[PDB]
RNA sequence: CUUGAGUGCAGAAGAGGAAAGUGGAAUUCCAUGUGUAGCGGUGAAAUGCGCAGAGAUAUGGAGGAACACCAGUGGCGAAGGCGACUUUCUGGUCUGUAACUGACGCUGAUGUGCGAAAGCGUGGGGAUCAAACAGGAUUAGAUACCCUGGUAGUCCACGCCGUAAACGAUGAGUGCUAAGUGUUAGGGGGUUUCCCGCCCCUUAGUGCUGCAGCUAACGCAUUAAGCACUCCGCCUGGGGAGUACGACCGCAAGGUUGAAACUCAAAGGAAUUGACGGGGACCCGCACAAGCGGUGGAGCAUGUGGUUUAAUUCGAAGCAACGCGAAGAACCUUACCAAAUCUUGACAUCCUUUGACAACUCUAGAGAUAGAGCCUUCCCCUUCGGGGGACAAAGUGACAGGUGGUGCAUGGUUGUCGUCAGCUCGUGUCGUGAGAUGUUGGGUUAAGUCCCGCAACGAGCGCAACCCUUAAGCUUAGUUGCCAUCAUUAAGUUGGGCACUCUAAGUUGACUGCCGGUGACAAACCGGAGGAAGGUGGGGAUGACGUCAAAUCAUCAUGCCCCUUAUGAUUUGGGCUACACACGUGCUACAAUGGACAAUACAAAGGGCAGCGAAACCGCGAGGUCAAGCAAAUCCCAUAAAGUUGUUCUCAGUUCGGAUUGUAGUCUGCAACUCGACUACAUGAAGCUGGAAUCGCUAGUAAUCGUAGAUCAGCAUGCUACGGUGAAUACGU
């Protein structure tokens, strides 16, 4: 309790890993294998703002996917930057790899994009409201059956913390059948720090 | 509702609002709200009022039923034609007419209101409650049951022009 | 709600044994209880010679209440008739409950001794009886005008 | 002058008043007859009355007070008030009438008088009822409720006080403005043979529902709180205070008149929402009952408190902390303490400066460490430099670090109210408004579940499902699984087989869904068949808006604040495990369903690669040698235990129990001294079912037996899952 994340729920049923290797029991070596590949990425997350990356994991080979709004962030203009990658990313890896970038489409109705997007209005002190307003609004032309979008901590910079959501459309949670994109997201001005608690619905669908 | 029309000119104008709380046990869910006026100050005028959780979904209901409930007004020589006193709920109110050149004389909520309906130079003392609702509710009704020469001397067989203010 | 019947058993061939067994499984034991009641059964005949259903269907006749008593309200207690299924719970229930008080250190003694005793209406089970049907049906007077 | 007012004339009614008179029941007191042992009272009792014969029963006597039915939102009167009846005297009112006088009227200061009950005087009376009082009881106590008695007084007459929620908390009088509907005394008329019956109308008071309108709202509405006029009285924030001074009246108590000082920023009305009620209606729940078993006593383990301490490391604290974080405390961990030790530091990034990196011994030291030997050695790319992952010791400013405080500044995370069935939003309506409306009512459900009806229509979150698992069957596939047909065998071990079991995949099925009744035909309830499985089939997961300023800064992250040659660092040893005591959690006991010995059958689930430990051998034993098979349906963990059959025991602090202590040994780890676990011998504790209070649980449940695992050098009575045996009761709210 009290709630939960539904992708703990709907993992299992639909919805595939963010990593995938052969269990041979020795998760250890290969799961902090991908431990430094979940950590490099956020000095690609911090310019790309990315949704999710996938590891596939062949017997001699490494096949991951980075989820983005922006392509061009990553993939340089010809090409210049996703070899420095490789490069920057071998001498740590310490084996090979297929860096191969994919593009998440409606591209920005996604939610940790959207959610680390509210969270940069919230870094140069935008007042909370309209972000949500404005959140919720561009979300509902873009086609959705419903969307939650909240913060927490102390507003404004201001005194005791609080939190609200304004929510619309239906969020169908309790149900098992969604496929909805839960995520996250933090941030600093000057005062504690302010999360989020994003979610959407889009239409039901099973990944078979 | 009775007939907003949306054809004139409008200049929507705030009067106030309060922090209103309903207790459920646990917490205190409270709603803030508003009162509005809206006129052309061209010969028009109402009130209009909401509540809501949040100001600008409150004013807007508002203004949107504010449109809906006029009266015309009667106005002459940018005046009004004569002195009354309205009365509604305590909320007693006394205009009076004026040398031009004064400006309207009196409190905020009437002085939004009257500032509203383009009236240049009248006196006023507001009476009775201050409350800014009941106010209002003075103001209109006794806009609402006044007259000008050509509304009344058209029932009287007689006419105009061997009687005028 | 309704009671989910024990079917019979053959041994010695009757159904109140059936009922009987499960009282004394103290602790999930239902072999033993099994044995020191068959024994008892051969035993109860083998002392004063007679059928088991004679010592045992008469005892649980003689120890057997048919009026009793609850209470309600200040204390007042209505004198109630006894469903049969609670007739023989309560023949059977007080009837280990005090064969128990005896106070041997047999298994079975204490048993044929209890309800060879009861069917010459003597034992604390029918002193039980006699208590109840005493306090009852003597102060029947004030509790008697309800359900 | 007659329309206001008053007088008439003919009428109607009435608990209108004062005095006298009469009568029945009933209470009581006494007397008598009858007759015995209780009466009377309470929630339970007691005190009292009673054998001197009560009470009860019958007769008759006295005596005071009140008057059953009738009695009604009915009447009367100016109010207070007035209810048995009859007489005497006597006040006003309403109608009709209209001759009669012709404005004589309304209000009313100061004054004058009547005025509930209690109270007072003087005198009579004294049946009940009953302040004060006594006794009893309850109660911590009860000079209070309750009970038994019980005086003044209630009562009458003459006097006196002179007030009240004296209320409709609404001054008197006149006049105008929608209806409906009853009621009381009358009047006119039509119908009726006769109205006495039916109807229509009109006056006077009397009650209710209601518009216009008023009012802040509730509400009033021809009996106005409406529309107005006259006259009178009265108010100017609350406490101080109806107090004080003074006057006046009074036999007296006290009544009338009636301030101030100081002091407060409120006092207060009406209605909405929420909570609450020892207020009410309904339903549900191991909430009660019906039942079983336990805690509390006895000893042990574990944790908190305390005590004590160099330190006994911090947090958590009613459920909603206390076998919790801590799913492993010799060191390590460990934060705490003593000692020796350090400064870009234990450690991370940056610049220089280099360099691939290092190891084994000696010394000193407890280690930390260094003191010397020794050798780490430009490896990927070089054309003499260089570039690089990566080393380097030194400088080294930025720095680093803090289990350093605030969980009442925060993110994140989690409990709890509670899987309780509810909580909210839009549009529109009402309301001055807060708010209400929906979401209410009837019926219905485990369910705000659903139908119907309704100024409400819709949406969302929520329950249900949706998913995992479970109950049966069909297809598919057959090794390591199985062996039915057979052969063979220690043995399914192998030939052969995949029929069955099984293994995991796909699909069928259960949905008021089929029948019958009931029911607003509907929802739904009840029963019937079928099927393995009927009304969410059992279970799990899932936890609304929010609450407790609940918990965590010590998982982590972090604002602010603070430390810095130490609030940071390394190491050895130590403690986190103390011990007059209490508390809670749990274990084993207090023995014949029992104890000891021997034989003997039935599982499920899960783990094993540097780990499972088969066989055989030694040893009483924990264990030891030894090594086969084993990355697993293969082989090992791994006998399952309870049970069942037998022998013995025959009620003892016992062959009960199994604490504590000494000795002798096993393994792990360096080393088991604080502080591991284990076996063997000997010891042979308290304790013979548990007080006051108290918890768990409704069927594979409780009760009860053992197994596997995580954490893990060694160490779980605890935690989690796993199955085995397997019940009693559920009258009913
Ligand atoms: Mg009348």
């Amino acid at each position: 309790g009290q709630k939960i994340n539904p992708i703990g729920l709907r993992v299992g049923i639909i919805r595939d890993w963010e990593a995938k290797w052969y269990a041979e029991k020795d998760f250890a070596s290969l799961l902090h294998e991908d431990l430094k590949i979940r950590k490099f990425i956020d000095n690609e997350l911090k310019e790309a703002s990315v949704s999710h990356v996938e590891i596939e994991r062949a017997a001699n080979r490494i096949n991951i996917a980075i989820h983005t709004g922006k392509p061009g962030m990553v993939i340089g203009k010809g090409g210049s930057e996703i070899e420095k990658l490789r490069n920057k990313l071998n001498a740590l890896t310490d084996k090979k790899v297929h860096i191969n970038v994919i593009e998440i489409k409606k591209v920005d109705l996604d939610a940790r994009l959207v959610a680390e997007n509210i969270a940069r209005q919230l870094e140069n002190r935008a007042s909370f409201r309209r972000v949500q307003k404005q959140a919720i609004t561009r979300a509902m032309k873009l086609g959705a059956k419903g969307i939650k979008t909240q913060v927490s901590g102390r507003l404004g910079g201001a005194d005791i913390a609080r939190a609200e959501q304004y929510s619309e459309g239906t969020v169908p949670l309790h149900t098992l059948r969604a496929d909805i994109d839960y995520a996250h997201a933090e941030a600093d001005t000057t005062y504690g720090k302010l999360g989020v608690k994003v979610w959407i619905y889009r239409g039901e669908v099973l990944p078979t | 509702a009775r007939r907003e029309e949306e054809t004139k000119e409008f200049e929507e104008r705030v009067v106030t609002i309060n922090r209103v709380a309903k207790v459920v046990k646990g917490g205190r869910r409270f709603r803030f709200t508003a009162l509005v006026v809206v006129g052309d100050k061209n010969g028009r005028v109402g009130f209009g009022t909401g509540k809501a959780q949040e100001v600008p979904e409150a004013i807007k209901k508002a203004v949107e039923a504010a449109k809906k409930d006029l009266v015309v007004v009667p106005r002459v020589e940018g005046t009004t034609p004569h002195t009354i006193t309205g009365r509604y709920g305590s909320g007693s109110v006394f205009m009076k007419p004026a040398a031009p050149g004064t400006g309207v004389i009196a409190g905020g909520p009437v002085r939004a209101v009257l500032e509203l309906a383009g009236i240049t130079d009248i006196l006023s003392k507001s009476l009775g409650s201050n409350t800014p609702i009941n106010m209002v509710r003075a103001t209109i009704d006794g806009l609402q049951n006044l007259k000008n020469a050509e509304d009344v001397a058209k029932l009287r067989g007689k006419t105009v022009e061997e009687l005028y203010n | 709600v309704p009671k989910r019947d024990v079917l019979p058993d053959p041994i010695h061939n009757s159904k109140l044994v059936t009922k009987l067994i499960n009282k004394i499984m103290l602790d999930g034991k239902r072999g033993t209880a099994q044995r020191i009641l068959y024994s008892a059964f051969d035993l109860v005949e083998q002392r004063s010679g007679r059928d088991a259903l004679e010592v045992f269907e008469e005892a649980i006749n003689n120890i057997m209440p048919v009026l009793e008593v609850k209470a309600r309200r200040s204390n007042y207690q209505v004198p109630v008739e006894v469903r049969p299924e609670r007739r023989t719970t309560l023949g059977l229930r007080w009837l280990v409950n005090y064969a128990r008080l005896r106070g041997e250190k047999t298994m079975e003694d204490r048993l044929a001794n209890e309800i060879l005793d009861a069917a010459n209406n003597t034992g604390g089970a029918v002193k039980k009886r006699e208590d109840t049907h005493k306090m009852a049906e003597a102060n029947k007077a004030f509790a008697h005008y309800r359900w």
